[PDB]
């Protein structure tokens, strides 16, 4: 029934329940990439040590994502969908990253300074130390591959230089600038190292995922990886709830997983990761 | 003029 599904898709709506009051300030207009794309105020990231007196000051277009599909007693991982490579917000990004003690970044997008800077670089160059707001970041090397590079950067506060920190930026440079990759393998491998990594740093912060405007690529990237740990944590012979999963994600930041395509790359990436995980196991 | 396009959500 047309209405049986409409009054079903209605309860799936939360944008009306959750307020996006902070991203709406005429003070954060430039702090945004898409006027329609904004972070829920509740699960949104608040730049810290700022000044309440300054209209727009502690705002960043990002949110805290959490897999509510796994238990707190089940060491599930932490992410941060977010907007990305916006020149007009690079120090906001490093304050977000610094204050959230994040060690691994997951840029699901290349550079697109197009004429100006749709997507601009927020790192230096190998052996290059750059300052960003109160923090200085140095590039210790990009360990590329055919699809995703990997720059080793150490971020330290201009105040404390002996307080060195190395964050792992896993940029993905093979995503269809106008679609979804024809193969999960890459990101499926991309997610592999990222996971093993974060897991290497005993007490690191959430995983800062993002693209231009952390929504489509960012949403897909989170749900696939999220789904990977449910299996990795619960099992292959466990029930997967992609639809229920993607929603749980949306209800945390609007826009996560925007198109139909990204909707399939997940069915592909998870049907593959599964049959390949059991293949390895020689699951007959 | 920092142009663009994109967004839609939930």
């Amino acid at each position: 029934g047309f209405w049986e599904e409409f009054e079903s898709l209605q309860k799936q709506e939360v944008k009306n329940l959750h307020q996006r009051l902070e991203g709406q300030r005429p003070e954060n207009k430039g702090k945004n990439r898409y006027k329609n794309i904004l972070p829920f105020d509740h699960s949104r990231v608040i730049l810290q040590g700022r000044d309440s007196n300054i209209p727009g000051s502690d705002y960043i277009n990002a949110n805290y994502i959490k897999n509510q599909l796994l238990g707190p007693d089940e060491n599930a991982k932490t992410y941060i969908a977010s907007q990305g490579c916006l020149e007009a917000t690079v120090n906001d990004f490093w304050q977000m990253a610094w204050q959230e003690n994040s060690r691994v970044i997951v840029m699901t997008t290349r550079e697109v300074e197009k004429g100006r800077n749709k997507c601009v670089p927020y790192w230096p160059e190998v052996g290059m130390q750059r300052a960003y707001g109160p923090y200085s970041v140095t590039n210790c090397g990009e360990h590329d591959t055919t699809e995703y590079k990997l720059r080793t950067l150490q971020v330290s506060p201009l105040d404390n230089g002996d307080l060195i920190r190395e964050i792992w930026h896993y940029q993905y440079l093979s995503w269809p600038d106008h679609g979804v990759p024809s193969e999960p393998g890459g990101v499926l491998s991309f997610l592999d190292q990222i996971n093993q990594r974060q897991e290497s740093l005993p007490h690191a912060g959430p995983i800062i995922v993002h693209s231009s405007a952390g929504i489509g690529r960012t949403g897909t990237i989170i749900v696939i990886d999220m789904l990977m740990e449910n299996i990795s944590t619960k099992g292959l012979d466990c029930d997967i709830d992609i639809q229920k999963t993607i929603q749980m994600v949306r209800a945390q930041r609007s826009g996560m997983v925007q198109t139909e395509a990204q909707y399939k790359f997940i069915y592909v990436a998870i049907a593959q990761f599964i049959e390949t995980t059991k293949k390895k196991l020689e699951v007959l | 003029e920092d142009t663009l396009t994109y967004a839609d959500l939930d």
